[PDB]
DNA sequence: CTGGAGGAGTTTTCGCCATGCTCAGACTGGCGAGTTCGCG
């Protein structure tokens, strides 16, 4: 999963040895793992031309599992196995918010080629304070369209989510560290699964 | 974290003021197709000095309808506006990105309070 | 290819009006900035591209001035030309394991292509021709003050595909900088020129390209951009006589008397140059 | 080659601006950092390479001033030369019996390789020639304040190798450090010098190399780097008169009282030097 | 003065392979109710 292209030829020997050693002995993982996965996450851009009509995900099951394991072992943090609505960590909260924004957009404009995930995933995780205002501003246009629908479809529900999540934040940070970006990714992954999971 | 009535950060106060104005308009003309949030949200956050002098006119125009009915819900808004503006000194001509983020945060904090019991 | 015999430093100034000097592919398309202070940034590769374009336009494929054509080219097909010209047969991933012919291909490349002779390149691909370092180098350009981008909304009369809106049909966006002034540094090394053969006439052509860079670069999003100043420091021997950072300090820029808040023209700033150490010659009429 | 007769220690400062001082082979090419605190790092191995390059450039292969670790050389061949010069046969992974002492070849190498004479080397390979420890040592450099690297994305309008899937574009990314300040420590010992003949002229050349190191190292990735300060402590006898850690404490770096926010130039810091004990003299003008 | 040898130090002979793919979606969700001061 960490190869440049998903092919065994590009696997770094250092990781090959270190992962096996740590697995057998229970020692700390190699320190280069987290940046290695983050690079692959931030570089990939799948497109609809792939055979599967729905576009490919980049935050896959395996990568999330790896990040969780790394954070638990080396950094001594705590991470739930599924969404926890009482976390209150700024990276986690931002990761949660991104998912609802994308969900609203993709409902407002079906079949778009370029979603916010295709244009803002990297910078938003790196420098939250520089991009988030634009995303919030566009969310207004996206939501208002649903409101005027005869059925009103969603509109109230998404705004309720946005209000409740935001209530625990005070300011947008200017910069974040690597582990903070890992928390951001985990938060995004959990929230995404929370949707699509009433029926 | 929740609405802090003592923060006194100018973008925060502006964000609160915008939410209260939107609430007043919604009360005045139910079911409007277009709302100030759609018309002005982009402009106000970037250049406050250009639009607020206009929003405040419609504010009074709306409150006039309510105060002219037996609907007494209608000096509450005027009291809130007096409280909020009491800390401002001047309107910025332009604002930075992080300041706009703080503006949005203040807006959302304010909005939630209005819908509590 | 007689090389130059001195060390050089130089400074360049330019500004923009109502345009986007360089967009950021990873954040919508905003101009590049420093996230911590709001100063603008421009990558050197942009300036290198502009210089290459100007040289190609002015020389038009003359002998020994091929630009290593980059637009839609395939590089290995160019390396194989060097291999065949020297009558060698390329190996799967290695230079010929015979020293004389190994450098002959590299010398051939260096002779024919101007941009290789000036900036260098990497050619260790499946067909191998070696590496080059390049006498000329440049650093990132940085603005003198924070900039405040503006975002403007646009509309359109038509749609591209089968959208069932049915009149007004679409909306767009732009980002522009009302005004800004930038500064750039650079260096030239004599020992490397002695290896690639970078010569004086090339230096003259380089000065000309720097002066006339933007004249041919008009575009819908660029706006108006132009150059304003150019200062050159020439050392008196093959190795410098002073540290560069001391030299760069002799140039100072600040607001004129009528600051009047926002700057909107080159007249709002003042530029001055100090006195150089005895071992260095300073010429600024360029 | 008369050896020095005192113990020395020194400190060095240098800057970086919009560049990558030392890339990490593993984490893509991110600059090295301490994961726990975010401070920057630079391996000592990096500097010795620069010193070697400067010596090679300035002396140009003068006799008794060759360098042992040369570009893409084969070491075992160099070892065999010593046996040829001293005129005795080598053995697989063994040294000659003391009838023709191995000291002959050891001296023959120490006498005419500067880098071996200064830093030492490991030479017990298939053709064995012994070991050396080197009278000059230096430790890792660290930045005074945490740094915040940032990443840049770029594009190229050409393709290399038959990307038939497209004739089309390609993209890459690069990393930089906005600004940073670093410190380094080093030592010199007399007893080890006496075993190799490290003399005074070598020491003067070493000081010069330290002072002028970076001026010849420009590249597309390093940006602008320069040296700022150099303080030398000299002991009055063959063995020191105070612990090292006490001396290094005499130099303190702190932010200028007026500066606020992130640092962006050397003017944001202040440097001060204390008073040394009786047995040591502090010389600084370097 | 020469021997025999016990111990310290160096040289020779030993025997001589292998580990193996994979593979896909979900959903559709309506917040609440409020009152301003007052002479010379």
């Amino acid at each position: 999963q960490t190869a440049v292209l998903n092919k065994t030829e590009n696997i770094s020997p250092v990781l090959a040895g270190g992962l096996f050693r740590a697995m057998l002995t229970g020692g700390p993982y190699p320190q280069s793992l987290l940046p290695a996965v983050l690079g692959r996450i931030r570089a990939e851009h799948a497109r609809p031309e792939d055979k599967s009509r729905y576009r490919l995900e980049v935050v896959t099951y395996y990568r999330a599992a790896l990040i969780k394991a790394y954070l638990i072992r080396n950094r001594k943090l705590e991470v739930p196995v599924s969404l926890d609505p009482a976390r209150t960590d700024r990276p986690y909260l931002l990761g949660r918010l991104f998912a609802v924004l994308e969900k609203a957009q993709e409902d407002a404009v079906p079949g778009a080629n370029a979603t916010i995930k295709d244009r803002y995933l990297a910078s938003a995780s790196a420098n939250p304070g520089q991009v988030f205002h634009m995303l919030l501003k566009n969310a207004s246009n996206h939501t208002a369209k649903l409101r005027k629908d005869p059925e009103r479809k969603s509109a109230i529900h998404y705004e309720i989510m946005m209000q409740e999540i935001i209530d625990n934040i005070s300011d947008f940070p200017v910069t974040m560290s690597s582990d903070e970006q890992g928390l951001f990714m985990i938060g995004y992954y959990h929230q995404r699964k929370a949707l699509f999971t009433k029926k | 974290v929740s609405l802090d009535p003592a923060r006194t950060d100018r973008p925060y106060l502006l964000g609160r003021l915008f939410a209260v104005l939107e609430k007043a308009q919604e009360d005045a003309v139910p079911g409007a197709n277009a709302t100030i949030k759609d018309r002005y949200l982009a402009s106000a956050s970037a250049n406050p000095g250009q639009v607020f002098h206009m929003l405040l006119k419609n504010a009074s125009n709306h409150t006039a309808k309510l105060r002219k009915d037996p609907e007494r819900k209608a000096i509450h808004y005027e009291i809130m506006m007096q409280e909020i503006i009491d800390n401002i000194s001047d309107f910025p001509v332009t604002m930075s990105s992080d300041e706009q983020g703080l503006f949005m945060i203040g807006y959302y904090h304010q909005r939630k309070a209005l819908f509590t019991k | 290819m007689t090389a130059i015999a001195n060390r050089y430093e130089f400074v360049l100034l330019f500004d923009v009006e109502n345009g986007n000097p360089n967009g950021d592919p990873d954040a919508g398309n905003m101009p590049r900035i420093d996230p911590e202070t709001g100063h603008g940034l421009v990558t050197d590769v942009c300036l290198k591209r502009k210089i290459r374009n100007h040289v190609a336009l002015t020389k038009e494929g003359a002998e020994r001035f091929n630009i290593y054509i980059q637009e839609k080219a395939i590089l290995n097909e160019t390396h194989e030309r060097a291999y065949t010209a020297c009558d060698l047969k390329p190996e799967p991933k290695k230079l010929p394991k015979k020293v004389e012919d190994a450098k002959r291909v590299t010398d051939w490349m260096c002779t024919n292509f101007y941009d290789i002779r000036t900036f260098g390149a990497v050619m260790t691909t499946e067909v191998n021709c070696g590496q080059v370092r390049g006498p000329v180098q440049m650093a990132f350009a940085r603005s003198v003050e924070p900039v405040v981008p503006q975002e403007v909304s646009i509309t359109r009369m038509a749609v591209t595909t089968k959208a069932e809106a049915e009149d007004n049909r679409t909306m767009g966006r732009k980002h522009i900088v009302p005004y800004g002034l930038y500064v750039a540094h650079g260096f030239i090394s004599a020992p490397l020129a002695e290896k690639t053969g970078f010569s004086d006439e090339d230096l003259t052509l380089f000065w000309d390209a720097l002066v006339n860079m933007f004249e041919h670069d008009r575009s819908a999003a660029r706006g108006l951009m132009s150059s304003r100043k150019l200062i050159v420091f020439k050392h008196q021997n093959r190795l410098g006589n002073a540290p560069a950072h001391k030299l760069f300090d002799l140039v100072k820029v600040s607001r004129a008397e009528g600051s009047s808040g926002p700057a909107r023209s080159f007249a709002d700033y003042a530029v001055t140059v100090g006195q150089a150490p005895e071992g260095v010659e300073v010429k600024e009429m360029l």
